[PDB]
């Protein structure tokens, strides 16, 4: 019964933008993502599910499915803030 | 599904699980090279390996670090992204490109105890060992996988990827930080320990966060203590 949940506002926009963004872009983009998640946990906390009637389980299909494209956006973003910050210490 | 052409990706890139690695060589990295050999002592080479374990423990690693020390083409396939014509193209294209390692990650998706599963077992009996096309299978569950795909001839050859121990994890931390300027008084075995029961995943993740605080602090190479903030970072997680 979750309404509290934040929202991401211009993120499938910026997560697309992944591989085109600046380092500084990537870091704003890291913490929002995350903040979504949070939000996205503390319900899965609230039915006491971990991520593994017929309205329960079309939500929680749902919300899995959703944290599941956010992490795999996060790990994007991660791989390639990785080689962006490779390198900034092979440009030294 | 993900094809590379050549992963560039060595086993200096893998930290730890020195004795698993060895065990897939001598499955897939020794018939390729010397096929002949099999055939004159008369053995057949393991169709297919199956790496199971927890996530981030690099099971995807492995399975690119021998698809380029063997040059070979390095297709992956998710298994959850599967849930039957689709197999027969993949391997289709896997003898077309050959030498190929075929990578079925998630394979208990589509291999608990239908058509696509059935398709698989064929797709395997089909082509022959000694022969340039070799396949990995990447599961959590190697209990809930329906015994056909572990009879021999397809999936035959187990290698548990486990957890990387204090000291693997120390590797992988140093392994992603190589790129990436260092102190030389930096704390590897203390670093260690404050991961307790993290992955490869993870603790890439820990240099992904330390390199930012660096960069953040505007120093020059990343210090002992960034690590730890990254650690920290990473905890919350
Ligand atoms: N032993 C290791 N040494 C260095 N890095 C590692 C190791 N294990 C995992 N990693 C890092 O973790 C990330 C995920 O690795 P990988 O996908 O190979 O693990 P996996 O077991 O295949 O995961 P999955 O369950 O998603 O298949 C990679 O970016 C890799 O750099």
């Amino acid at each position: 019964l979750l309404a509290n949940v934040k929202i991401d506002p211009s993120l499938t926009s910026r997560i697309s933008q992944i591989d085109s963004f600046k380092l500084s872009e990537l870091m704003v983009l890291k913490t929002d993502i995350e903040t979504q998640l949070e939000a996205y946990f503390s319900v899965l906390e609230q039915q006491g599910i971990g991520m593994d009637s017929d309205v329960d389980v079309l939500q929680v299909t749902m919300i899995r499915k959703n944290v599941n494209m956010l992490k795999n956006d996060l790990n994007h973003l991660l791989q390639r803030s990785h080689v962006l910050l490779n390198q900034h210490f092979d440009n030294m | 599904f993900e094809v590379v052409e050549r992963p560039n990706v060595t086993y200096n890139d893998i930290g730890g699980l020195k004795k698993q690695l060895q065990e897939l060589r001598e499955a897939i990295e020794l018939p390729l090279k010397h096929p002949e050999l099999f055939e004159e002592v008369g053995i057949d080479p393991p169709k297919g390996v199956l790496l199971y374990g927890p996530p981030g423990c690099g099971k995807t690693l492995m399975a690119k670090a021998i698809a380029h020390e063997v040059n070979a083409t390095f297709i992956r396939v998710v298994g959850s992204e599967l849930v039957a014509r689709l197999v027969h193209e993949l391997f289709e294209l896997a003898k077309e490109k050959a030498p190929t390692i075929i990578f079925i990650d998630e394979i208990d998706a589509i291999g608990a105890k239908n058509r696509t599963l059935m398709q698989l077992l064929a797709e395997m009996d089909g082509f022959d060992p000694r022969g340039n096309v070799k396949v990995i299978a990447a599961t959590n569950r190697p209990d809930i996988l329906d015994p056909a795909l572990l009879r021999p001839g397809r999936f035959d050859r187990l290698i548990e990827v486990p957890l990387p121990d204090e000291f693997s994890r120390a590797q992988i931390l140093q392994i992603h930080s190589r790129k990436m300027t260092t102190d030389d008084d930096i704390n590897w075995q203390e670093l260690a320990r404050s991961t307790d029961e993290f992955n490869g995943a993870q603790l890439k993740a820990v240099t992904v966060e330390a390199g930012m605080i660096a960069l953040r602090n505007g120093q020059s190479s990343v210090k002992h203590e960034d690590f730890v903030e990254g650690i920290s970072e990473v905890q919350a997680r």
